[PDB]
RNA sequence: GUGGCGCCCGAACAGGGACUUGA
């Protein structure tokens, strides 16, 4: 091992640890010093037990594959104190970038973080101790580590370097310690280039097979199944219990979310809203209708097997959105009709109200992130929704929402505001002057409304703040009020929630709001403040202040 | 020959430990072609992963131009460095070119490139391009020399661009010259046409030591505000004057001098929103006195240099922005006006930031009205400075909208 | 026994909007 080794260095002005061996069995003792024995005879690990007064601590297990009593550690009193690296590899390649390539491998590594040695000024701190006892201390990269794979995968890379720049044509994608490496070469000069490769690691010490599994995959990877020309998860099932726990509903949540981005067409909302004061792990929950109808539905989708595919650089891709209601999202990206690369799932709530254009402006914006990050490239788009609600909603709206290029598809249903508010009154509509009021002590507040023709009302309420008392004024009001109307209020929080225009939201009476608004075909708003005398503002706010503000 | 500062943070102020948001693949490409030109040319230099700190990256391809270079976002260094340019080694602000016709906007990134860095500091400027689908970890790379984006190293130059300026301005006396970051300003009065050809002179001169130096134009002295103006239409409706209402009492902390008596007056009377009311003698007296007032510029506010700068931005439609700076709420300094929507955007962001420059030699702190994603991705792309502001992001009141029509 | 990523659920800080004690 001549490679390019590192400087490591602790934290400003600290020391290494000092702990106490735990209490543990006699078994796993000498056996655990014949596999301490077989690591050094292998040319890593450094004894040496007068050395300095540093003990860490030992965690053995009897792991997987009962009998293999592995070796173990534990470094949280050291990785709290080694200095910083940094890390990159925070996500996961997804199948999608994988290019279609035919001759494809793969070269997996055997004890890979124990063939790389570590620097002289950090070998002290490795106390690896055990029962007199015995002390043994690394010259290596051990596990319980913060900084082994940023080492790791910074002297593969440039250990690799050379064999890159020699065969800049082939493709060489890494991960934690495995190699997916391909090609679209024939397999002569493929097998002749992975030999070529594996005397250019072993010349810097390092494991690979012959026997591997390179026409044995489709493999296993974080869940995912690779063909060569294919893909999909891993096989997905569904339980048939016939009542539901919180633990049941979160496992298949997980997995049809694991599954979501690939199979088109699921629900999850209603299967989730169960979790909303459910906390405790054994409440046996019904299996609710709506959810009941959801999972049907799902496994209806989940019955039929599928596959995705790869991506080619030069053909474009497209994305496109098949809407299913309810305030969800769904999203299919594809190069060619039917042969979907990937798909998934968007009904996130960004402020309890809202309308559909805004969640489709998040949901595209999302998308092409996601497209980024994967691909590199913003995708052209294929939309539900026409080009003057777009131009509407831009030019009466107070922030600024772009999309990339895109256009029109005739796929029902249909996004489009159900309403809209005009910028000036009416001659021969009504006025009405509304307000309302509550106390934090009783909660049993006061609405009206009134008009200029004498018409007025007040209305009792419970438990609430003076905002829905507006807001179930305005409802009574519009309730009361015929065809077409002309409002004013008092509180900057109906305005703020109105003119976003929103199609759908939570509570059940802004709800009512929105279906009685759509019938009444034309509407103005307008805002004006308290306690300066503005016409019937004040009246209305002494009837209900009766009661409320003393 | 070189001699570097010895440069530091200050005690208790961390690294900038920051991520990097996502890539394309066509500016990675770019990104690659001239790091590597960099780095064969000495400036630059590869590490290990051993240092921690980072410092993101973004490609551009500016006016006047087509290739593709880049910038550095240095907003957390500059922040918790500023004690090095604010007292180490600081330079004065003159007040004298807002009032000159016209000047020009130079870009002398090319010089700092020829000078050597302190070594203990390099591993305070990490900047990581990225690989596609995190199939590789980042190409780390180390600023060897005097980075762009970074207001230290016009400080530090600004002692051998002394002795470079040295012979012209004592020649050519009524230019005013700045120098705030990689970018230059030049302050230039007279005619046009002379300043081109003065402009074209000192880029030759600049050519003499080896300086390669390919809005561009700007004319700041006929800037004004937007006085608030209101109708005149002798016929009054009751939304208009509840409008104009709710506009004078949330002005009312602006002008002292706001009075609106009269206009409530009207008002016991209800009725609907469409009559006509005529205003009395004493109303139009009130509206008078208020349009002779706003035609006027507040009285009382000053320019505090150790605070900062908030610059919101408001959007109106028809494709019509508008702008507001204030140190403290209610106490503006600069109003204004300035007509896709995200380029407009930051179109507007670099003429204010270009205005905030000339006129008080600092960058403010935005408050946007928009979300955090979109402009984090999308603003790469159509921006043409070589700088960068410190933003955030805001939920807009409409009633501020109600500021300009 | 430990760590990392994802999904869900809860506590602290800044901004904005509203109700009570004093000249």
């Amino acid at each position: 091992s001549p490679i390019e080794t590192v400087p490591v260095k602790l934290k400003p002005g600290m020391d290494g640890p000092k702990v106490k061996q735990w209490p543990l069995t006699e078994e796993k003792i000498k056996a655990l010093v014949e596999i301490c024995t077989e690591m050094e005879k292998e040319g890593k690990i450094s004894k040496i037990g007068p050395e300095n007064p540093y003990n860490t601590p030992v965690f053995a297990i009897k792991k997987k594959d009962s009998t293999k009593w592995r070796k173990l550690v534990d470094f949280r009193e050291l990785n709290k104190r080694t200095q910083d690296f940094w890390e990159v590899q925070l996500g996961i390649p997804h199948p999608a970038g994988l290019k279609k390539k035919k001759s494809v491998t793969v070269l997996d590594v055997g004890d890979a973080y124990f063939s790389v040695p570590l620097d002289e000024d950090f070998r002290k701190y490795t106390a690896f101790t055990i029962p007199p006892g015995i002390r043994y201390q690394y010259n290596v990269l051990p596990q319980g580590w913060k900084g082994s794979p940023a080492i790791f995968q910074s002297s593969m890379t440039k250990i690799l370097e050379p064999f890159k720049k020699q065969n800049p044509d082939i493709v060489i994608y890494q991960y934690m310690d495995d190699l997916y490496v391909g090609s679209d070469l024939e397999i002569g000069q493929h097998r002749t280039k992975i030999e070529e490769l594996r005397q250019h690691l072993l010349r810097w010490g390092l494991t690979t097979p012959d026997k591997k599994h390179q026409k044995e995959p489709p493999f296993l990877w974080m869940g995912y199944e690779l063909h060569p020309d294919k893909w999909t998860v891993q096989p997905i099932v569904l339980p048939e219990k016939d009542s539901w726990t919180v633990n049941d509903i979160c496992k298949l949540v997980g997995k049809l979310n694991w599954a979501s981005q690939i199979y088109p067409g699921i629900k999850v909302r209603q299967l989730s809203k169960l979790l909303r004061g459910t906390k405790a792990l054994t409440e046996v929950i019904p299996l609710t209708e709506e959810a009941e109808l959801e999972l049907a539905e799902n496994r209806e989708i989940l019955k039929e097997p599928v596959h995705g595919v790869y991506y080619d650089p030069s053909k474009d891709l497209i994305a496109e959105i098949q809407k299913q209601g309810q305030g969800q999202w769904t999203y299919q990206i594809y190069q060619e009709p039917f042969k979907n690369l990937k798909t998934g799932k968007y009904a996130r709530m960004r402020g309890a109200h809202t309308n559909d254009v805004k969640q489709l402006t998040e949901a595209v914006q999302k998308i092409t992130t996601e497209s980024i990050v994967i691909w590199g490239k913003t995708p052209k788009f294929k939309l539900p929704i026409q080009k003057e609600t777009w131009e509407t909603w831009w030019t009466e709206y107070w922030q600024a929402t772009w999309i990339p290029e895109w256009e029109f598809v005739n796929t029902p249903p249909l996004v489009k505001l159900w309403y809209q508010l005009e910028k000036e009154p009416i001659v021969g509509a009504e006025t009405f002057y509304v307000d309302g009021a509550a106390n934090r002590e009783t909660k049993l507040g006061k609405a009206g409304y009134v008009t200029n023709k004498g018409r007025q009302k007040v209305v009792p309420l419970t438990n609430t703040t003076n905002q829905k008392t507006q807001l179930q004024a305005i409802y009574l009001a519009l309730q009361d009020s015929g065809l077409e109307v002309n409002i004013v209020t008092d509180s900057q929080y109906a305005l703020g929630i109105i003119q976003a225009q929103p199609d759908k939201s939570e509570s059940e009476l802004v709800n009512q709001i929105i279906e009685q608004l759509i019938k009444k075909e034309k509407v103005y708003l307008a805002w004006v403040p308290a306690h300066k005398g503005i016409g019937g503002n004040e009246q209305v706010d002494k009837l209900v202040s009766a009661g409320i503000r003393k | 020959p070189i001699e570097t500062v010895p440069v530091k943070l200050k005690p208790g102020m961390d690294g900038p430990k920051v991520k990097q948001w996502p890539l394309t693949e066509e500016k990675i490409k770019a990104l690659v072609e001239i790091c590597t030109e960099m780095e064969k040319e000495g400036k630059i230099s590869k590490i290990g992963p051993e240092n921690p700190y980072n410092t993101p990256v973004f490609a551009i391809k500016k006016k006047d131009s087509t290739k593709w270079r880049k910038l550095v976002d240095f907003r957390e260094l500059n922040k918790r460095t500023q004690d090095f340019w604010e007292v180490q080694l600081g330079i004065p602000h003159p007040a004298g070119l807002k009032k000159k016709k016209s000047v020009t906007v130079l870009d002398v990134g090319d010089a700092y490139f020829s000078v050597p860095l302190d070594e203990d500091f390099r591993k305070y400027t990490a900047f990581t391009i990225p690989s596609i689908n995190n199939e590789t970890p980042g190409i780390r790379y180390q600023y060897n020399v005097l980075p762009q984006g970074w207001k230290g190293s016009p400080a530090i130059f600004q002692s051998s661009m002394t002795k470079i300026l040295e012979p012209f301005k004592k020649q050519n006396p009524d230019i005013v010259i700045y120098q705030y970051m990689d970018d230059l300003y030049v302050g230039s009065d007279l005619e046009i046409g002379q300043h081109r050809t003065k402009i074209e002179e000192l880029r030759q001169h600049l050519l003499r030591w080896g300086l390669t130096t390919p809005g561009y134009e700007l004319h700041p002295d006929k800037w004004t505000v937007q006085p608030i103006v209101l109708p005149e239409k002798d016929s009054w409706t009751v939304n208009d004057i509840q409008k104009l209402v709710g506009k004078l009492n949330w002005a009312s902390q602006i002008y002292p001098g706001i009075k609106v008596r009269q206009l409530s007056k009207l008002l016991r009377g209800t009725k609907a929103l469409t009559e006509v009311i005529p205003l009395t003698e004493e109303a139009e007296l009130e509206l008078a006195e208020n349009r002779e007032i706003l035609k006027e510029p507040v009285h009382g506010v000053y320019y505090d240099p150790s605070k900062d700068l908030i610059a919101e931005i408001q959007k109106q439609g028809q494709g019509q922005w508008t702008y507001q700076i204030y140190q403290e709420p209610f106490k503006n300094l600069k109003t204004g006006k300035y007509a896709n929507d995200v380029k407009q955007l930051t179109e507007a962001v670099q003429k204010i930031t270009t205005e905030s420059i000339v006129i008080w030699g600092k960058t403010p702190k935005f408050k946007l009205p928009i979300q955090k994603e979109t402009w984090e991705t999308w603003w790469t792309e159509y921006w043409q400075a070589t700088w960068i502001p410190e933003w955030e992001f805001v939920n807009t009141p409409p009633l501020v909208k109600l500021w300009y029509q």
